[PDB]
């Protein structure tokens, strides 16, 4: 199959930020949907925000309501994540994962995804 | 001291209870001494897949968990219903031992309760589960530094695994609509992806 | 009662095509499944590829595009016809039955040694 690479930081202070990027292509990416997945140290997996190809809205989780946004870049075929406000306890390896919104609620492609830690 | 006084008066009064004390600590134990290849299935060679889970039973034996902690380091050895210890002295009648090889942060859902990938695709727990999972990292036996990809697990299926249920088959997924009729290609993922251990 | 034979062992160079396969004894291998490795001296075996029972077969992911095996045969015997040949596949190919859950149940049958200049 085709699967691609996100890159970043590794190490950020609790209070400074981070840009995270997930760079795909060779990829129906316009009419698919995107979306981060974090995964705490010890814990299973939750839904940070997600971005539609459709009309492009944005819906983000309750708990990064105002700390986290994203933007999709069409022409580089690359989903952004700039966040905001670090704390002590959102330290999670983030995957990117893309899937179709004409389907089912499984995720059909995963990321390699990258642990960051906070101090 | 049971009237709390230096002076006690005329009368009976109930102090204790004569109970005779025990003498013995007969066991009488069943006549078995067949120590079973209960390392048949520890120290072994290359490990079974997550849903091809290789299901030993082990009756007519000797539970002896005093040789499972000699070896590599066993982490998390959780007993759900009874205790890590004391374990020598029960008498079961027959044990079910379920091996396979699963991803660090997948441990956890190994356990009642807990959902996921692996507990609800390829080896599911009951609620009611009276045994104990014990796991050890494997990273000096089952990876190598050229691209291990000899271990796989089930990532789409239809319904949730039930509790002990192996599943075993090769049907083609549908992630959408279109009726694939065993083609493997757009919306129709196959059911079985392999692992990445280096 | 299992005597696996395989064949296609001998002397090659790089840029020829490997047509190996093991034969199966006369009985029902199938409803099980059936795979094949390599013993590449050194370390522990790899698997390349399986014959699943429904038909459907999966392959490694590493060894994407350059080894292919089929069932259009339907008798007794599989196809391993790979190409694309480098120094690396001189190994000692098996061809296991009860895989994915083996050293327990698998019965790994005859070996052959093929070597690439």
């Amino acid at each position: 199959e085709v699967q691609l690479v996100e890159s970043g930081g590794g190490l950020v202070q609790p209070g400074g930020s981070l840009r995270l990027s997930c760079a795909a292509s060779d990829f129906y990416f316009d009419y698919y949907e995107m979306s981060w997945v974090r995964q705490a140290p010890g814990q299973g997996l939750e839904w940070v925000s997600t971005i539609s190809g459709l009309g492009g809205a944005t819906y983000y989780a309750d708990s990064v309501k105002g700390r986290f946004t994203i933007s999709r870049d069409n022409s580089k075929n690359t989903l952004y994540l700039q966040m905001n406000s670090l704390r002590a306890e959102d330290t999670a390896l983030y995957y990117c994962a893309t899937r179709s919104p004409f389907g089912d609620y499984a995720f059909s492609y995963w990321g390699q995804g990258t642990l960051v830690t906070v101090s | 001291c049971t009237l709390k006084s230096f002076t006690v008066e005329k009368g009976i009064y109930q102090t204790s209870n004569f109970r005779v004390q025990p003498t013995e600590s007969i066991v009488r134990f069943p006549n078995i001494t067949n120590l079973c290849p209960f390392d048949e299935v520890f120290n072994a060679t290359r490990f079974a897949s997550v849903y091809a889970w290789n299901r030993k039973r082990i009756s007519n034996c000797v539970a002896d968990y005093s040789v499972l902690y000699n070896l590599a380091p066993f982490f998390t050895f959780k007993c759900y219903g009874v205790s890590p210890t004391k374990l020598n002295d029960l008498c079961f009648t027959n044990v079910y031992a379920d091996s396979f090889v699963i991803r660090g942060d997948e441990v956890r859902q190994i356990a009642p309760g807990q959902t996921g990938n692996i507990a609800d695709y390829n080896y599911k727990l009951p609620d009611d589960f009276t045994g104990c999972v014990i796991a050890w990292n494997s990273n000096k036996l089952d990876s190598k530094v050229s691209g291990n990809y000899n271990y796989l697990y089930r990532l789409f299926r239809k319904s949730n695994l039930k509790p002990f249920e192996r599943d075993i088959s090769t049907e083609i997924y549908q992630a959408g609509n279109k009726p694939c009729n065993g083609v493997a290609g757009f919306n129709c993922y196959f059911p079985l992806r392999s692992y990445s251990f280096r | 009662e299992v005597q696996l034979v395989e064949s296609g062992g001998g002397l090659v160079q790089p840029g020829g095509s490997l047509r190996l396969s093991c034969a199966a004894s006369d009985s029902s291998f199938y409803d099980y499944e059936m795979s094949w490795v390599r013993q590449v001296p050194g370390k522990t075996p790899e698997w390349i590829g399986s014959m699943y029972p429904s038909g459907r077969t999966y392959i490694n992911p590493s060894l994407k595009s350059l080894v292919t095996i089929s069932r259009d045969n339907s008798e007794n015997m599989l196809y391993l016809q790979m190409n694309s040949l480098r120094a690396e596949d001189t190994a000692m190919y098996y061809c296991v039955s009860n895989w994915a859950s083996g050293s327990t149940g698998d019965y790994w049958g005859q070996g052959t040694l093929v070597t690439v200049s």
